[PDB]
RNA sequence: AGUUACUAAGGGCUUAUGGUGGAUGCCUUGGCACUAAUAGGCGAUGAAGGACGUGUUAACCUGCGAUAAGCUUC
RNA sequence: GCGAAACAGUACCGUGAGGGAAAGGUGAAAAGAACCCAGAGAUGGGAGUGAAAUAGAUUCUGAAACCAUAUGCCUACAACGUGUCAGAGCACAUUAAUGUGUGAUGGCGUGCGUUUUGAAGUAUGAGCCGGCGAGUUAUGAUAGCAAGCGUUAGUUAACCA
RNA sequence: AGGGGUGAAAUUCCAAUCGAAAUCCGUGAUAGCUGGUUCUCGUCGAAAUAGCUUUAAGGCUAGCGUGAGAUCACAAAUAAG
RNA sequence: UUCUCGCAGUCAGACAGUGGGGGAUAAGCUUCAUUGUCAAGAGGGGAAGAGCCCAGAUCAUUAAAUAAGGUCCCCAAAAUA
RNA sequence: UUGUGGUAGACGAGCGUUGUAUUGGAGUUGAAGUCAAAGCGUGAGCAUUGGUGGAUCCAAUACAAGUGAGAAUGCCGGCAUGAGUAACGCUUGGGAGUGAGAAUCUCCCAAACCGAUUGACUAAGGUUUCCUGGACCAGGGUCGUCCUUCCAGGGUUAGUC
């Protein structure tokens, strides 16, 4: 019995093609480089799928150092002023957010003094 | 409203016919049979011919003004090739490609023509979607 | 590389100017390469001046340029010139012949051109 | 010298940019109507009001 | 003094088409390997293999041999 | 699959022994596309036959690499293994989905197999696409698992019908 | 006419090839030596040392991995004395 | 990690700390004993580094506290004396 | 509750393909194959709709294997890039004619090389290349109305060579 099969190879081939489409030239075309940029590509999604996280706190953390550097202190002492006295476990984002939504925040920055 | 003509295995290249069929793609076809008759180029002598008869073809055939075409949409697609060999220094043989071309020009007749090529396009999509819809109903 | 053609030797281009002035004199047209016919012009010019005084010294002369046609012969060819060509010209002071461009030509795309000489 | 890596359909068609061709300038003669392009004789044989050439 | 839509010689991405090109799929007067019977040779009465020729018909293939794409007889 | 589905041991290479290929499919049936227009003509476009002429003699289907055309979006101060995570504006509207195509701009980012102590590699393989292509078989040995049969057990080989 | 020939000798020439022609066959020669060896998910997870080796780019056994099974307290680990 | 049975792989190692040989207290040198790491291992620090320091990735989250290292801007984060 | 990085390498469970067997069943009211789409799965992989296409095929359980391709300076076919780049392999000017079309063909007139030869006769070879008429798929390093190419017809005549 002898059996061909090129069926399964081209819907393999076709399937990592279609993965790679909006790509640079012939990345979309040939197989074999269509393969390493899937390949790749998944590797800095993976990588991406966490660095992001590590740099949207970066990112409430200057947009929250800038909200209390225009009211007299500075993040690193609100931080103390948030656990120590009146123990808040507010978020580090949700903190950021309610400047875009002001005047209740001033009630957080005016509320730890005491 | 198309009433194309075509000619297959030319023997001048595909890339040879493309740039005379640059200069004459989208004109009027008063300002082409001649603006293409005066050009000095090989790829001109075989395209005047097939212009004059897409001409007559659109006229007698379809039916068309005249006047009022213009041509609509050129090429040059690669026609057959042939394969030759070529002696060389010491006997290497390197092989001459001869090229063609499957010239071919349309003359549309109303200036838009292209929308309803798109139109075409989406219905066989609006179709395609509908008769997916009508398979939803398998409850 | 090495073996290679004689060319356009100088001579080959005086002895083109006196073909071609022999036969635009025989006949009174050519139709010949453009850059070849702003060229001949000049010896057509020299030699129709040349020839409205009729003495034997420009018989002479202009026996150094002439060849024989299909038409004349050469001492035909001369008598034919100082009979009717070169006196009918005698009042013109120079532009004896014109140039005029034809089309371009099928096999080389070169400026076939028109020499001819009207009054 | 050779190429060390193939240049791309993207360098190529880049490069052909330069090639298109120019339209040739065309004048109407007269004395019969025709475009033979500017500054030649038509296939009248006339250019301008003076005769240089046979019928066609 | 400052802000910013339009350009695209040409390129890029998607989507649709057209051309070349002939893989995948269906098929086959073809091959492969075997079984059961039969038979296990042809040849100076000139073989096997070949040339050459023959037509109402060009060439080629086939059949055939100056009785020559056929003759006799049951 | 015989080298060979067809006029194959042909064409072709070689002085010679000898070496030695590739390619098939219209349609049910030629009803093989009279006639007209353009053209020198092949041919093409209508007509006509036919279920279909995107079946037309390039003849079953007709992918990919590849070459051209076009709607939509971006690009002419920009350092780029060419993508990813965010993200505007733009244009559409679906295997109805926290949707689709492009993606000005920020962060981040030195390919794949091989062999090597270690290669982005100034080490090597691959131009690209498609197809073909590499741990099987006979007869015995031991081990694991399962089954039949069993305490004077178990078990057939050749051969014959 | 080829484990031959020819050579006013050069390892010359022997059908564009000659430190021993060309093609066929044994023949799928052998190669501790390069290169290649094609589908997926889960569990576990090393060595690059010792002895010997006409051995040192390889091989055998021990050492180290894994699977199946037993030992289950006196065996093996980890701290103090 | 002891014993038996099936199945292999491996025998070209590298660097940093420590104690010495050869070396010239020279080598990213060579040869050993030892502790790690890499190999066969990603993330953060190190500007960039296979082998250093911290650590040991099932996958998603636009959640919180930390280790080494670090807080003028690039680059997230600090002030007083 | 303890865990879940991992090459060589051991072990386990699995997807897919081709065919056979029985069991169900779909198909010209359009089967497989092929492209396209904004689906579903932990993965190998699997559906749905529409265009094309024009006759076989899908699922369940076992069974048997030419059973699964990105790499072998792999084999075969096609196609790019380099590139419309180098090359085009010793020589002219014109008149008249033909023809749809001429540098390139026919005639004429010169012109330029050969001349112990590019001349004339034959042997060896080659095997119709010779002559006339016609044609311009391919070959001609361009073109071509023309060729030593192709097609139809033709030609080789010995007592002494
Ligand atoms: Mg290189
Ligand atoms: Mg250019
Ligand atoms: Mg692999
Ligand atoms: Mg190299
Ligand atoms: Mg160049
Ligand atoms: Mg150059
Ligand atoms: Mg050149
Ligand atoms: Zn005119």
């Amino acid at each position: 019995m002898r059996i061909k099969g090129g069926k399964q190879t081209r819907v393999r081939r076709k399937k990592w093609l279609k993965q790679a489409s909006g790509s640079f030239g012939t990345r979309h075309a040939s197989y074999k480089v269509a393969k390493q940029t899937v390949i790749q590509a998944a590797k800095y999604a993976y990588r991406d799928r966490r660095n992001k996280k590590r740099d949207f706190r970066s990112l409430w953390i200057l947009r929250l150092n800038a909200a209390l550097r225009e009211q007299g202190m500075t993040y690193s002492v609100f931080i103390n002023l948030l656990k120590k006295h009146n123990i808040e476990i507010n978020r580090k984002v949700l903190s950021e957010l309610a400047i875009k939504e002001p005047s209740k925040f001033n009630l957080i920055v005016q509320k730890v003094k005491s | 409203m198309i009433a194309f003509a075509k000619q297959f295995r030319v023997r001048i290249s595909p890339q040879k016919a493309r740039l005379v069929c640059q200069l004459i793609v989208g004109k009027k076809t008063a300002d082409a049979q001649n603006i293409l008759s005066n050009t000095p180029k090989k790829a001109a002598t075989l395209i005047a011919k097939l212009l004059n008869s897409a001409i007559a073809n659109a006229t007698n055939n379809h039916g068309m003004n005249g006047d009022a075409l213009y041509v609509f949409e050129c090429v040059a697609n690669q026609g057959p090739s042939m394969k030759r060999t070529i002696p060389r220094a010491k006997g290497s043989s390197n092989m001459i490609t001869k090229r063609s071309s499957n010239l071919v020009v349309k003359l549309s007749d109303n200036p838009n023509e292209r929308q309803e090529l798109i139109k075409q396009q989406k219905a066989l999509v609006k179709k395609r979607v509908e008769g997916q819809q009508k398979a939803k109903m398998a409850r | 590389s090495y073996i290679n053609k004689p060319g356009k030797t100088s001579a080959w281009r005086v002895m083109t100017v006196r073909q071609q002035v022999s036969a635009v004199l025989a006949y009174g047209k050519i139709e010949t390469t453009l850059k070849k016919a702003k060229n001949t012009q000049k010896r057509l010019d020299k030699l129709i001046t040349l020839a409205k005084v009729d003495n034997f010294n420009n018989r002479r002369q202009v026996k150094k340029w002439l060849l024989n046609t299909n038409l004349f012969d050469v001492d035909q060819l001369m008598d034919h010139l100082f009979s009717k060509v070169a006196p009918k010209y005698e009042k013109t002071p120079g532009g004896y012949s014109r140039v005029l461009k034809l089309g371009p030509r099928r096999g080389d795309a070169t400026e076939m051109a028109i020499l001819q000489l009207t009054d | 010298a050779v190429q060390q890596r193939r240049s791309s359909k993207h360098r190529r068609d880049k490069r052909r940019s330069h090639d298109a061709l120019t339209a040739q300038a065309l004048s109407v003669c007269q004395k019969c109507g025709k475009k033979k392009l500017f500054h030649r004789v038509c296939s009248c044989g006339m250019y301008g009001d003076l005769r240089v050439k046979k019928a066609y």
